[PDB]
């Protein structure tokens, strides 16, 4: 309240008082933000509380998770991905003036921990640990089980399932380099990250405004004007003040809205992409989804979609 | 006289502040980027009496060895009726005084300024502007560059002693121009010259019939425009860019 | 506290919020430049007959230091009125350049001398700065001006034709030519010159004595200092929180030592955030950094009134390990903040008050924070050949609650 | 009662403009709720005409394990669906091939 | 900004620029939502 609008000056704040209860709902609609946008990670990370590990031999048919499965190596349990995704996504002066960040409660050794969950269950148990209780199925099995959810038989896979294990794996190990390639494909996550920081910057700045009055500064006009005449040019910078933190907070609710809005998508993306086997069309890819594996982020999620799409095609006559 | 185009010249600190890696806009009097620099004769046999109008602040750059160019007027009549300035760079201690003297067509301290009108309200004293001087390397090794700025009665004026080797007219690069003294007078200005030094060495011999009107400084002039310009982490102004130039700008 | 943020006797759970930390300033150091010769502002004030309106004598005070006691000298202050600046509080400030200006005109001419506003002096004769950032002060000299014999000798530039701006000299010989022809100064009728002999002399109304008037005028906000009121200058202090003036603005922070570059005529620090952060001795050559004291944040963590009421308090981003007044039972370092009240654990549970950075507090009789429980760890035996069948279901019922609309609302 | 007319307008103008910013805020505010009750109105719509009157093969949409129907049921000012489903329970594990 | 605020007055600009950044703010909201805008007509027409 008083920090931002004023100093550690008693009769800047007996004059906000005249206000009065200005207050009461702006700290209450940043706090629900906050509140909201932590409980906003939940649902969407969270989605089943069993945090299952990955065996001991990673032998997931001929299929190469290396990948997308974390990594002991490094202090931070974390995949090949989320590393470099850590790297390729990169403030004091707004501390001191009222404004403060409050940490999350998910940090990102739990959030790692929660994807590295999903993704276990996700290829032990395929599509079951989201319906009950995780039932093991090989994972050359389990492919067979998602061919036939696309109307293509079971021994297609087999005949030709070392090609298939060649193919997924080159695909993988490309995405590494397709994803540093450019910095374009982040540009989604780094827009949320800059647009937040330069509303700041922009609310640290307006405090030095002539606001109508002699001077910006607060302790200085007190030492100027004396009480007949000083409230008349502290009164509009109060104004003016108190203007520009209800403007930024509406912004905040906008962007709030519109944030939770693609974050339930990824909650229900995140809920029915990994979790099973769309039918629906390009909800869960490009072509005929085959599965989708989850990568954490900064500030948002990642989805490696698996598809199968027809390459190769012969035009018959038919009846 | 010679048209001479300056390329990133009369960039100079705006404020008394200090900023780290920033990129600040300010609104104020600038050399434009690009701009008309009124090159005099290149010569010095040669002396020479421009009238020269002051407008809006002046750029003036000048390198010279031996510091043959030391004088210099302000004002606007220059007939003892109204105020007027001078320095003398006195090439041991700069002397400051403004006053309302009288000064000739063709001024010259050495073989005549004022014979009268010494009387006024400023007396100074400080380190000459000019550094060192009697350098006959063969090529050229120092630029003087100089911004005055008459407002508010705030009489301002920057100065920058930069060394090049080039032997090309002014050389292409940003000058970090820097303050050095504030003079709060309050005067009228329009007109300005300057003044040089040199010794016949006798009064009886060929006294006074060498010289022709042909006496070599760039003068340059300020608009007010905005030039938001860059620092970095020791705090010296590294590149500014021009607002009002081509839209890439 | 919290009880009072909610304005009710039961608090249910989880955490809160109230004032920040605010640590407060031990004391104030006032570091002045060095300078001691003594102003001559007796000069500009009871020299001989001063000159009239017509022609000021605008003085340029600088370089000294000056107090308000020499002008405190003289006692039959009349228009003492201030402008911009508070009269009880004309000491401790730092100018930059003071400009004194003295005039003698007649007691219905005094309140001209305001800005904004059409008379005799305010008309062509003399314009002022209608902003005015210095005062007017002025005395009663009848005793010392006026004369028996009547000092006509004193003269006005009333009829001037153009108008004037504030703060240009008039003083020049302002040949009349007026009406509708041209009079060329010899004519004669409507030259009405606008020089006129005021008429001073000890028997006269009360409105029409002489007065010593001198106006100052400045400005502010500017790095040099020129003039100042005396004060101590207090040794300075590190890594203390203190109040600090130099040289005219003030603020509240604590002093490091140099670690940026500066220039040998730059003596300030603006940052980004457009506040003064670094700053130069005004006694020597010493950089300072400028880092206000660090601001709180106050959060209370407690279970339901109607379970208990001990409770825990968060300092978001106030780190412990540290000035934090008086302590409590335990003190943790949470990357969230500075947590007292609360006994830190080993094992993990369910979050049921959020904290922050992966830490919650729970109610055992006690306040106790731990780490996250994100579930039971489970490892499912995946092999080559082997599959796990189902052979029983459970047909569960569960809810799920949905918002639809919201009360409808009319104003006018 | 207090105030004459030249002066009594100084004062209640910045009455004016302040009861007037509080009903701005008042309305701004609504509208972003007003259009987030929307947004869970139609996800309740959206799942009143799926779950109830079909069984959805999305998973965790319409409950939690694998969905056979929803019951709807009235609430004050939302709605509370019942979803039914089937989940499995005992699992005896097979070498398969 | 300045063309809707006031007219061809200097003076009013002059006024303005004590707000400062109020415009700018205001320029950069405007454009978000037109460019935001042409984006929605390609992801649901530019599907094949
Ligand atoms: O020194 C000063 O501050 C005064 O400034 C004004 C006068 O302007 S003048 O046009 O008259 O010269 C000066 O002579 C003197
Ligand atoms: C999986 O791929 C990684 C990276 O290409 C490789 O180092 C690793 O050996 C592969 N695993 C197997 C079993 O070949
Ligand atoms: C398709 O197959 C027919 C024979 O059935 C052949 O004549 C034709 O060239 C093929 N390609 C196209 C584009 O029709
Ligand atoms: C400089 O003056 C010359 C002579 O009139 C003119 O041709 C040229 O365009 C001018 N250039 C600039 C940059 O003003
Ligand atoms: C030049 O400087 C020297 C040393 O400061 C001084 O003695 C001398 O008088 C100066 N000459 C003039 C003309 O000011
Ligand atoms: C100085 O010269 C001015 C202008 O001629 C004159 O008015 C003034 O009286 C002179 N001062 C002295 C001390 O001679
Ligand atoms: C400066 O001198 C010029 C030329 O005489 C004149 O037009 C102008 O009004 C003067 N300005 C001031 C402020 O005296
Ligand atoms: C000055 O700046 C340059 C360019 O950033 C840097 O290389 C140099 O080390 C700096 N000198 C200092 C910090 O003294
Ligand atoms: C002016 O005031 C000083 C202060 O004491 C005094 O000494 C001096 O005599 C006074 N001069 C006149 C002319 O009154
Ligand atoms: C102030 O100036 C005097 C010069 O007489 C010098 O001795 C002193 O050291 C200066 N003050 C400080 C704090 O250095
Ligand atoms: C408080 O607890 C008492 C005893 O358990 C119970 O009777 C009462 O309903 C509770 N009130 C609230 C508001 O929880
Ligand atoms: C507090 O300071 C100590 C000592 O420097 C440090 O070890 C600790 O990490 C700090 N806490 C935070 C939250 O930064
Ligand atoms: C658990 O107890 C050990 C033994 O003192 C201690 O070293 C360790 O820090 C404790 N762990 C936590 C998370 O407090
Ligand atoms: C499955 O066979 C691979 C070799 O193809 C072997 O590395 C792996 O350990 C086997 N897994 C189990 C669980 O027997
Ligand atoms: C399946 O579980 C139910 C209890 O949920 C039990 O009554 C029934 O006997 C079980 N079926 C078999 C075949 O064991
Ligand atoms: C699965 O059943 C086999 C017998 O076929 C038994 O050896 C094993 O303990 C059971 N459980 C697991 C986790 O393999």
């Amino acid at each position: 309240c008083t920090m931002y609008i004023c100093g550690d000056s008693t009769e800047c704040s007996n004059l906000l008082l005249q206000y009065g209860s200005f207050c009461t709902q702006l700290k209450r609609a940043l706090t629900g933000i906050a509140v909201e946008q932590d409980k906003n990670t939940q649902e969407v990370f969270a989605q089943v509380k069993q945090i299952y590990k990955t065996p001991p031999i990673k032998y997931f048919g001929g299929f190469n998770f290396s990948q997308i499965l974390p990594d002991p190596s490094k202090p931070s349990k974390r995949s090949f991905i989320e590393d470099l995704l850590f790297n390729k996504v990169t403030i004091c002066a707004q501390k001191f003036n009222g404004l403060t960040v409050l940490p999350p409660l998910l940090t990102d050794e739990m959030i790692a921990q929660y994807t590295s969950a999903l993704l276990a269950g996700t290829i032990t148990s395929g599509w079951t640990f989201g319906a009950g209780a995780a039932l093991q199925i090989p994972f050359a099995m389990q492919m067979a089980y998602r061919f036939n959810g696309i109307g293509v038989t079971q021994n297609v896979l087999y005949e030709n399932q070392k090609l298939i294990a060649n193919q997924f794996n080159s695909a993988i190990g490309k995405i590494q380099d397709s994803l540093s390639s450019t910095a374009s494909a982040l540009g989604k996550l780094q827009d949320v990250v800059n647009h937040n920081a330069q509303a700041l910057n922009t609310l640290v700045k307006q405090l030095s405004s002539k606001f109508g009055a002699i001077s910006s500064v607060l302790n200085d006009i007190l030492s100027r004007l004396d009480k007949v005449e000083a409230e008349v040019q502290i009164d509009r910078l109060i104004t003016g003040r108190l203007q520009s933190l209800q403007t930024y907070v509406t912004q905040q609710l906008i962007r709030a809205a519109e944030i939770r809005a693609s974050a339930n998508l990824a909650a229900t993306k995140m809920s029915e992409c990994v979790l099973g086997q769309s039918k629906r069309v390009d909800f869960c890819g490009k072509g005929y989804h085959l599965m989708s594996f989850p990568q954490s982020a900064p500030h948002g999620v990642v989805f490696l979609h698996v598809t199968y799409v027809p390459a190769q095609e012969k035009n018959f006559t038919t009846a | 006289q010679s048209y001479t185009n300056s390329f990133t010249r009369g960039v100079y600190y705006p404020d008394k502040v200090f900023r780290s890696s920033v990129l600040h806009s300010t609104q104020d009097l600038f050399l434009p980027f690009f701009s008309n620099v009124t090159w005099f004769h290149a010569i010095h046999k040669r002396f020479d009496n421009p009238a020269l109008p002051f407008n809006d602040g002046v750029y003036f750059a000048s390198t010279e060895k031996s510091n043959i160019i030391r004088g210099w007027i302000f004002g606007t009549t220059l007939d003892s009726k109204t105020q007027s300035l001078l320095i003398v760079n006195n090439a041991t201690n700069v002397v400051i005084k403004v006053c309302e003297f009288q000064f000739c067509n063709d001024p010259f301290l050495d073989v005549r300024v004022y014979s009268s009108a010494n009387n006024c309200t400023f007396e100074y004293v400080s380190q000459p502007f000019l550094m060192d001087l009697e350098g006959k390397e063969g090529n050229f090794k120092n630029l003087r560059e100089f911004v005055f700025k008459n407002i508010d009665g705030y009489f301002k004026i920057y100065s920058k002693h930069t060394p090049i080797n080039l032997e090309r007219d002014l050389p292409q690069g940003f000058s970090a121009l820097e303050p050095l003294v504030d003079l709060p007078i309050g005067i009228n200005i329009t007109r300005f010259q300057t003044l040089l030094a040199l010794h016949s060495y006798l009064t009886p011999v060929d006294s006074s019939s060498g010289w022709t009107a042909g006496a070599a400084y760039y003068v340059g002039y300020l608009q007010p425009r905005t030039f938001l310009l860059k620092y970095n982490e020791n705090g010296t102004i590294t590149d500014a860019v021009d607002c009002a130039l081509d839209p890439l700008s | 506290e919290t009880k009072c943020t909610l304005k009710s006797f039961t608090v249910e759970k989880g955490i809160y919020q109230t004032s920040n930390f605010r640590v407060q300033p031990t004391e104030s150091i006032v570091r002045f430049p060095n300078i001691t010769n003594l102003c001559p502002f007796h000069e500009v004030f009871n020299a001989t007959t001063f000159a009239s309106v017509y022609a000021w004598n605008r003085k340029r005070i600088s370089n000294c230091v000056a107090d308000y006691s020499v002008i405190y000298n003289f006692a039959p202050f009349f228009a003492f009125k201030c402008y911009g600046v508070s009269p009880t509080k004309l000491n401790d400030l730092c100018f930059t350049n003071v400009y004194a200006d003295s005039f003698v005109i007649r007691g219905n001419e005094v309140s001209q001398i305001a800005p904004g506003q059409t008379g005799n002096i305010a008309d062509y004769n003399y314009k002022l700065p209608d902003d005015f950032t210095g005062c007017v002060i002025a005395w009663n000299s009848n005793k010392l001006d006026s004369k028996p014999s009547g000092n006509y000798n004193y003269l006005y530039r009333l009829f001037r034709k153009s108008k004037l701006k504030p703060f240009e000299r008039d003083i020049s010989t302002e040949i009349y030519q007026a009406g509708n022809k041209p009079c060329n100064g010899v004519a004669g009728p409507n030259c009405y010159s606008p020089l006129q002999s005021y008429g001073f002399r000890p028997t006269y109304g009360v409105g029409h004595q002489p007065y010593r008037v001198v106006v100052l005028s400045f400005e502010l906000l500017h790095a040099p200092a020129t003039v100042c009121g005396p004060k101590k200058s207090t040794n300075l202090v590190k890594n203390k929180c203190v109040n600090f003036n130099f040289n005219g603005l003030t603020g509240t922070g604590v002093l490091t030592e140099s670690n940026k570059k500066f220039l040998p005529f730059q003596q300030f620090g603006r940052d980004i955030a457009d506040t003064t952060d670094a700053v130069r001795d005004p006694q020597t050559l010493e950089i300072l950094d400028i880092t206000p004291c660090s601001f709180g944040g106050v959060s209370v963590i407690t279970p339901g009134t109607n379970t208990s009421n001990q409770v825990a308090v968060l300092y978001q981003g106030v780190n412990c390990t540290w000035r934090v007044y008086s302590t409590g039972s335990n003190v943790f370092q949470t990357r969230a903040g500075c947590l007292i009240g609360a006994e830190y654990v080993n094992n993990s549970y369910e979050c049921d008050i959020p904290i922050g950075a992966g830490i919650c507090a729970s109610y055992q009789q006690s306040i106790i924070a731990y780490t996250m429980s994100l579930g039971a760890e489970n490892s499912v035996a995946y092999s080559n050949n082997s599959i796990a069948i189902p052979t029983n279901f459970t047909i569960s019922v569960t809810t799920e609650i949905l918002p639809v609309s919201m009360t409808k609302t009319s104003v006018d």
